[PDB]
């Protein structure tokens, strides 16, 4: 799978369209050609086949000089929650996600300011703190569409930060999928059938 | 990604072609079809449908062939493509110059001819008249 | 699926044909035949097909095949193909200039051979006349 | 069967009946190549072959912008 990394190019329908994807085409080379991509690709290809999820999220981060840049990262499976009402592979009805975060001091001042009262810890000197960021899907009431909200917040503190359609289209940031889904809504991965034959040998 | 986000990255004809708008990229629901390929940069796939493409237009249609290949050179991402575009260039130009200097000896064979075959003309109806 | 909603999705051409009505696709029921092949995209099939179409048509007769190679390359799913088509209008109006340039000289010389060969008759009237 | 995914194309019966099917063939392409195509034919021939099964439904959908 390293060597065969596979990209998406975009074909046109009419024929009027090909003058937007071989633009589109052209613009996606910034998000193939970044470091982060195929870093993030081999980590969601050995987490979907050690265990059964794979989690992809992307940002739209825009530094300094008017660059906006789509940031790819693979997150690991372990420090995220999916909606267990959601049965299918790719989550795709699922109505929230939730991801537990390590953040170090600064981080969250950079994250948010210090109008707001944060809980840290005190595993060593530096005062890590533990934030769950959720996205939720929730319909709006002006227009009748689903948007995704996040909120940043910690267990037994209360929530950090709350902020609602914070990407302009209301789109979720998380792309994920199962390989095999079974019955009580598990994954199952390639480790368990192959478990057995290990622990044999 | 804005306007001047996007003519940042790609090229000049790529942005004026899309553009004829307000300023944003706005694609519809069906104009786009996702196909999975091999992750290339554009150059080099660009560089491989040119050579597969001149490998098939050559017993079709030859005089098409010698108007693609400065538009295939460049799309080559070889360190050489900066001397070869130039060379190109330079014999353009020298081959313009020489046509442009050949042109007026041309026309006056041009006009010369002409004339002989008008003054054929006037021979033989004089001939015919005596 | 409306008339503007199949517009969105089908070329201009393809919606042209069927449309020689009452703003409704009505297929009757012996109209048509469900094959099953692989799925693949609509221009890679079409390429597929205009290549096997070229490749037969090559020994058979061959003035139809330069006549079909720009309907060939607009089913192209290269990124060369924005510069390809714009190659061949650029050579086509070359062409067709270069060709309304040289007629007056083509014309003048059709009509001085008219005239020759008609002085050549009026010539030899005149000598039998004699 | 993943990679011999089947489309099914439609032919004219007639010689005038190419121009609708020629219209269709480009119709049927929003939904050949949508997203949900091919994970509910290989979730369809995965229960056809574990089980007896198949079954696939279909929706006619009609979002916001008259599509």
């Amino acid at each position: 799978k390293i060597e065969s990394i596979s990209e998406i190019r975009l074909s046109p329908k009419q024929e009027e369209d090909r003058a937007l994807s071989d633009l589109l085409n052209s613009l996606l080379q910034v998000f193939i050609q970044q470091e982060n991509y195929d870093k993030s690709m081999i980590e969601r290809d050995k987490n979907l086949l050690i265990g059964g999820l794979g989690v992809i999220q992307l940002w739209v981060s825009q530094d300094k000089d008017k660059n906006v840049e789509i940031e790819i990262k693979a997150i690991k499976p372990e420090s995220f929650v999916i909606d267990y009402f959601s049965t299918d592979k790719n989550a795709l009805d699922a109505r929230r996600f939730h991801k537990m975060l390590e953040v170090s001091e600064q981080e969250a001042l950079l994250l948010f300011g210090d109008s707001v009262i944060v809980n840290y810890s005190n595993v060593n000197h530096e005062r890590i703190a533990s934030v769950i960021e959720s996205w939720y899907k929730e319909y709006n009431e002006e227009t009748q569409s689903y948007e995704w909200n996040r909120y940043l917040w910690n267990r037994n503190t209360g929530i950090y930060k709350s902020e609602k359609k914070p990407f302009k289209n209301g789109a979720c940031p998380f792309i994920v999928s199962k390989l095999y889904t079974d019955e009580l809504n598990n994954y199952y991965g390639l480790f368990r059938d192959i478990k057995p034959m290990q622990d044999f040998i | 990604f804005t306007k001047e986000q996007v003519f940042k990255i790609v090229d000049k004809k790529l942005g004026d072609r899309y553009f004829k708008d307000d300023n944003k990229i706005r694609p519809l629901k069906f104009d786009l079809i996702l196909k999975s390929q091999l992750k290339t940069e554009s150059r080099d796939e660009k560089w491989y449908n040119w050579n597969e493409l001149l490998k098939i237009l050559a017993p079709i249609r030859p005089d098409l062939v010698p108007s693609l290949v400065p538009l295939m050179l460049n799309d080559m991402d070889s360190p050489i493509t900066n001397d070869v575009l130039e060379a190109i260039q330079n014999a353009n130009a020298l081959q313009q110059q020489n046509a442009e200097a050949n042109a007026p000896y041309n026309q006056q064979i041009q006009a010369l001819q002409i004339q002989k075959l008008q003054a054929e003309i006037m021979e033989l109806q004089a001939k015919a008249h005596k």
